C-alpha cells in the first residue's frame, strides 16, 4: 500500500499475521512496520477553507 | 491531489461554486431554524427559592444543579436514549446543548411564574393556583372546580410525570 | 476555538449579543482602542420573578405599538428556449 | 436594508440567470466554444462528436437550473400561502392566536403593496408599568365561599376590591360581582372580609 | 479516462446536493411547525382541536 498521511504511534494490537488495518468505509487506517513489529496509525493532515 | 485532474476540471465551468452556495444556504438555514424555534424570549428568568407551588411537585423538569449540565433528568433521559476523509467537514452548530437548556428552563420558569403574560409585555408574578383556576375558566368548567379539587388536581399530575418518567425510561 | 483557529481577534471575558457569528457559541464584534474581538454570546438579562403565596401584578396603563411584517409572495415569471439555447 | 426577503428572490434569480449565460460560453471538452469554429475547421464526425459533447453540457446545465427553479418556487409557494393566512385572519377579523399577527394582543391589520410581496402593519396592545397587590383565591363572609364573577379580589393594604386581570379599575365588592358556592372549609387560603348588599 | 472518471463523480455529487436540499426543505417546514406549536401553545393557551 501506499498513501500520504501523519503517521502515529497507535495501540490497537493485531493478530500475528495481519499486516494492516481499515475501517468501515474501506479505507487505510493502521499499518504495521515491516521491520519492527509495531502498529502505526494513518492520519490525513489538516485541511479547511478560510 | 492531482493537478492534470484539476486543469480537466477546469473546462466543464462553474457548478462547484453552485454546489457549494447551496450547500452553505442549506447549513445557515439549519441555524436559522433553531435560533428562530428556540430564542423567542428577551430575558432569561431565572427559578425561585425553594418553592410552594400549591401543591404540585415540578421537581422533573426543572434543571438540575447537581451535574455541571443544566439539563433536567428528563433531559439526560432523552439525550443517553438518542444514541475528515475526503474533503467532508461537520460544521458545528451556533448554539450549544447548553445554550438551548437555559432558554427552555427559561421558557418553563416563564410559564410556571407568570404564565401567559411574559409573551405579550412584562412578566407578572401570580400564585400559580389562581393560574391554573384562569385554565379552568377558559376550558370551561368554573374556579370552584379547582379550588375545592386542587389536592386530587396535584396527585394526578404527580403520577402522570412519573408515568411519563417510567415511560421513557423504558422504551425510546 | 471549537470550530477552528481565529487568527486576527482576542479573547475577553465579558458576554453582549452576538454581532458577527463564528460557530460553537463564540460571537465576534467590532467594539472599542478600536479592534476585533471574540467573546460567548449571552442569552439575556437575567430577571428573577418575585413569585410568593400572596401576590399578583397588575398593569395601570397601555401603550399602542404599530408593527411591520414582509413576506415574499412571486417571482419573475421566464420562459427559455431550449432549441435556440442549446443550438445557436 | 429592512426589505431583504424581498430583494434576496431577485438576486438569487439574476444570480441564476447569471450562471447560466456564463455555462453558455464553457466547452465541456472540445476544440472550441463556439459551435461553428467547430464544424468550420474540422471533418464531419469530429465535428458531430464535438457538437453532441457541448449538447450534453447544455443539457445538464439547463436540468440543473430547472430543479433549482422548482426548488426556490416550492419554498416561494410555500411563503404565498403563509402570506395568504396571514392576510385572512389579520385584517377580516380579531385574531386570537399567539404571536401570529404581531406581538401581543391584536387589534387590527392593515395590508400594503410592496413589489413581489405584502407588508403588514400590525397594530397591537401592550401592556404598562405594573403595580403590586396582594391576592387571595376567595372571601368568606357568612361561612359561604364568595368567588370573583370576573376579576381578581385585589387588596391595598387596608381594603379589599375587585377589578378586571387586564387593567387597575378597583370596585367595591358587593353580591353583584361574585358567586356563593360552598362554604369555607375546603378552599386554602380563605380570607375574611364583608360583602355588601345593596 | 478522467473525464469518465470526473463526469461519474460529478453526477453522484450533484444527487447528494439535490437529497440534501429536499432533506433541507423538509427540515424547514417541520422547524417552523414546531416554532409554530411553541408560540402558540407554551405561551398561551391555545382553543384549536387536536
Ligand atoms: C531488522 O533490522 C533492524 C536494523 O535496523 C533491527 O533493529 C530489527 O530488530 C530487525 N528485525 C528483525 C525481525 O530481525
Ligand atoms: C418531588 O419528587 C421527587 C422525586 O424523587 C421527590 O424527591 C420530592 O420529595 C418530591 N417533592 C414533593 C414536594 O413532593
Ligand atoms: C398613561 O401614560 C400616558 C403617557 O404619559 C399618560 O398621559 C396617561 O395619563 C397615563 N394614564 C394613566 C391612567 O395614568
Ligand atoms: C409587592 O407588593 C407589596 C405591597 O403589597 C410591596 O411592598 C412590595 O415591594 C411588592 N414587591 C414587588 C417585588 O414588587
Ligand atoms: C386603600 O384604598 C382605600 C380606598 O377606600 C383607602 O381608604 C386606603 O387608605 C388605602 N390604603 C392604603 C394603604 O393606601
Ligand atoms: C402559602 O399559600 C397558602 C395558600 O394561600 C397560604 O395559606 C399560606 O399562608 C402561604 N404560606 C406562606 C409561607 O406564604
Ligand atoms: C375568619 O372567621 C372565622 C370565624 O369568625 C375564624 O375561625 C377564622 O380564623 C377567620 N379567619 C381569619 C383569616 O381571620
Amino acid at each position: 500500500l501506499t498513501g500520504t498521511g501523519v503517521l502515529t504511534e497507535s495501540n490497537k494490537k493485531f493478530l500475528p499475521f495481519q499486516q494492516f488495518g481499515r475501517d468501515i468505509a474501506d479505507t487505510t487506517d493502521a499499518v504495521r512496520d515491516p521491520q519492527t513489529l509495531e502498529i502505526l496509525d494513518i492520519t490525513p493532515c489538516s485541511f479547511g477553507g478560510v | 491531489d492531482s493537478t492534470e485532474c484539476s486543469n480537466l476540471l477546469l473546462q466543464y465551468g462553474s457548478f462547484c461554486t453552485q454546489l457549494n452556495r447551496a450547500l452553505t444556504g442549506i447549513a445557515v438555514e439549519q441555524d436559522k431554524n433553531t435560533q428562530e424555534v428556540f430564542a423567542q424570549v428577551k430575558q432569561i428568568y431565572k427559578t425561585p427559592p425553594i418553592k410552594d407551588f400549591g401543591g404540585f411537585n415540578f421537581s422533573q423538569i426543572l434543571p438540575d444543579p447537581s451535574k455541571p449540565s443544566k439539563r433536567s433528568f428528563i433531559e439526560d433521559l432523552l439525550f443517553n436514549k438518542v444514541t475528515k476523509f475526503n474533503g467532508l467537514t461537520v460544521l458545528p452548530p451556533l448554539l450549544t446543548d447548553e445554550m438551548i437548556a437555559q432558554y427552555t428552563s427559561a421558557l418553563l420558569a416563564g410559564t410556571i411564574t407568570s404564565g401567559w403574560t411574559f409573551g405579550a409585555g412584562a412578566a407578572l408574578q401570580i400564585p400559580f393556583a389562581m393560574q391554573m383556576a384562569y385554565r379552568f375558566n377558559g376550558i370551561g368548567v368554573t374556579q370552584n372546580v379547582l379550588y375545592e379539587n386542587q389536592k386530587l388536581i396535584a396527585n394526578q399530575f404527580n403520577s402522570a410525570i412519573g408515568k411519563i418518567q417510567d415511560s421513557l425510561s423504558s422504551t425510546a | 476555538t471549537r470550530a477552528g483557529c481565529l487568527i486576527g481577534a482576542e479573547h475577553v471575558n465579558n458576554s453582549y449579543e452576538c454581532d458577527i457569528p463564528i460557530g460553537a457559541g463564540i460571537c465576534a464584534s467590532y467594539q472599542t482602542s478600536q479592534s476585533i474581538i471574540a467573546y460567548t454570546m449571552s442569552l439575556g438579562a437575567e430577571n428573577s420573578v418575585a413569585y410568593s403565596n400572596n401576590s399578583i401584578a397588575i398593569p395601570t396603563n397601555f401603550t399602542i405599538s404599530v408593527t411591520t411584517e414582509i413576506l415574499p409572495v412571486s417571482m419573475t415569471k421566464t420562459s427559455v428556449d431550449c432549441t435556440m439555447y442549446i443550438c445557436g | 436594508s429592512a426589505l431583504g426577503k424581498l430583494q434576496d428572490v431577485v438576486n438569487q434569480n439574476a444570480q441564476a440567470l447569471n450562471t447560466l449565460v456564463k455555462q453558455l460560453s464553457s466547452n465541456f471538452g472540445a476544440i472550441s466554444s463556439v459551435l461553428n469554429d467547430i464544424l468550420s475547421r474540422l471533418d464531419p464526425p469530429e465535428a458531430e462528436v464535438q457538437i453532441d459533447r457541448l449538447i450534453t453540457g447544455r443539457l445538464q446545465s439547463l436540468q440543473t437550473y430547472v430543479t433549482q427553479q422548482l426548488i426556490r418556487a416550492a419554498e416561494i409557494r410555500a411563503s404565498a400561502n403563509l402570506a395568504a393566512t396571514k392576510m385572512s385572519e389579520c385584517v377580516l377579523g380579531q385574531s386570537k392566536r399567539v404571536d401570529f399577527c404581531g406581538k401581543g394582543y391584536h387589534l387590527m391589520s392593515f395590508p400594503q403593496s410592496a413589489p413581489h410581496g405584502v407588508v403588514f402593519l400590525h397594530v397591537t396592545y401592550v401592556p404598562a408599568q405594573e403595580k403590586n397587590f396582594t391576592t387571595a383565591p376567595a372571601i368568606c363572609h357568612d361561612g359561604k365561599a364568595h368567588f370573583p364573577r370576573e376579576g381578581v379580589f385585589v387588596s391595598n393594604g387596608t381594603h379589599w376590591f375587585v377589578t378586571q386581570r387586564n387593567f387597575y379599575e378597583p370596585q367595591i365588592i358587593t353580591t353583584d360581582n361574585t358567586f356563593v358556592s360552598g362554604n369555607c372549609d375546603v378552599v386554602i387560603g380563605i380570607v375574611n372580609n364583608t360583602v355588601y348588599d345593596p
